[PDB]
């Protein structure tokens, strides 16, 4: 079963999917192919919690009906000592026009 | 194979290449990074969410859910979608 | 041209609304005129008595947005009941945006800050008669 994710670090945001049965380390292999960083220099997070390499995305709370295509779940990324988990927020939308 | 779509505020969105080829405009601006001077991150992130949404539910039999658009981003997303023809 | 065939052969149909919209069923009579039927709340179904060769299309009852039935625009009851699976289509991002903006701004359309061609897109509401000439 597919889960749809946003892997985010600093001002980087990767849109990808993975199997619910796939492991955290296997996600780091996906990140490795894109950002060219080995998994040992990678740290994956759900919100603030550090994720274990051997656990599957489903055990980590990334389920199909919470990681939707039109609303993907966020996986925090941190590079290596290790930096602190930093995710730059998106820009703020303007005020609603008077006609809305 | 991936491509980078950079918003106006520096945010870098890395999506699959075939997802970005959905928009005919983005294919032209690639023919591999693309900068969007007029699309902020709170609009381009929604655009990338639509790429996954379109590819997943096109030619699909399971019930299709509504693509959610907050009111505060509807006007900007409309101009971006009109420009990108997506 | 787009009209129902007066075959007088009954065909039992189940209108199945698998969409978050209020579905307005539209029967095309023997002169091509669109005839509206009672609406279906989201997720609700209805057993209707139609006929073979008859033409049905379904829209959003409030906004007349186009909807799919069995992954197509037109639904024709055949020989027996036949399931009429009404679902949302994969709207383009532009049309989906027009839908949301239309639902928030009163047809104050010109007061928005957009290009002039976007005002005409907002005013060009989805309409059954316009789509009939298209098909
Ligand atoms: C009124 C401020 O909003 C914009 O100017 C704008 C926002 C956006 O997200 O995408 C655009 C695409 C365009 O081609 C032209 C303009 C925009």
């Amino acid at each position: 079963m597919d889960v749809f994710l946003m892997i985010r670090r600093h001002k980087t945001t990767i849109f990808t999917d993975a199997k619910e049965s796939s492991t955290v380390f296997e996600l780091k292999r996906i990140v490795e192919g894109i950002l060219k960083r080995p998994p040992d220099e990678q740290r994956l997070y759900k919100d603030d919690q550090l994720l274990d390499d051997g656990k599957t995305l489903g055990e980590c709370g990334f389920t199909s009906q919470t990681a939707r295509p039109q609303a993907p779940a966020t996986v925090g990324l941190a590079f290596r000592t290790f930096e602190a988990l930093c995710i730059e927020p998106f820009s703020s939308p303007p005020e609603l026009p008077d006609v809305m | 194979m991936y491509v980078k779509l950079i918003s106006s505020d520096g945010h870098e969105f890395i999506v699959k290449r075939e997802h970005a080829l959905t928009s005919g405009t983005i294919k032209a601006m690639l023919s591999n990074e693309v900068n969007f001077r007029e699309i902020p991150s709170h609009v381009l992130s929604k655009v990338c969410m639509y790429f996954t949404y379109k590819v997943r539910y096109t030619n699909s039999s399971t019930e299709i859910p509504e693509f959610p658009i907050a009111p505060e981003i509807a006007l900007e997303l409309l101009m971006a979608a009109n420009f990108l023809d997506c | 041209v787009l009209r129902s065939v007066n075959s007088r052969e009954p065909s039992q149909v189940i209108f199945c609304n698998r969409s978050p919209r209020v579905v307005l069923p539209v029967w095309l009579n023997f002169d091509g005129e669109p005839q509206p039927y009672p609406t279906l709340p989201p997720g609700t179904g209805r057993r209707i008595h139609s006929y073979r060769g008859h033409l049905w299309l379904f829209r959003d009852a409030g906004t007349h947005d186009g909807l799919l039935v069995n992954q197509t625009e037109l639904f024709v009851p055949s020989l027996n009941p036949i399931f009429a699976n009404i679902t949302l289509p994969v709207y383009t991002l532009k049309e989906r945006c027009l839908q949301v903006v239309r639902s928030l701004v009163k047809p104050n359309y010109r007061r928005l800050d957009i290009v002039r061609s976007l005002y005409e897109d907002l005013e060009d509401h989805p309409n059954v008669q316009k789509d009939l000439e298209r098909l």
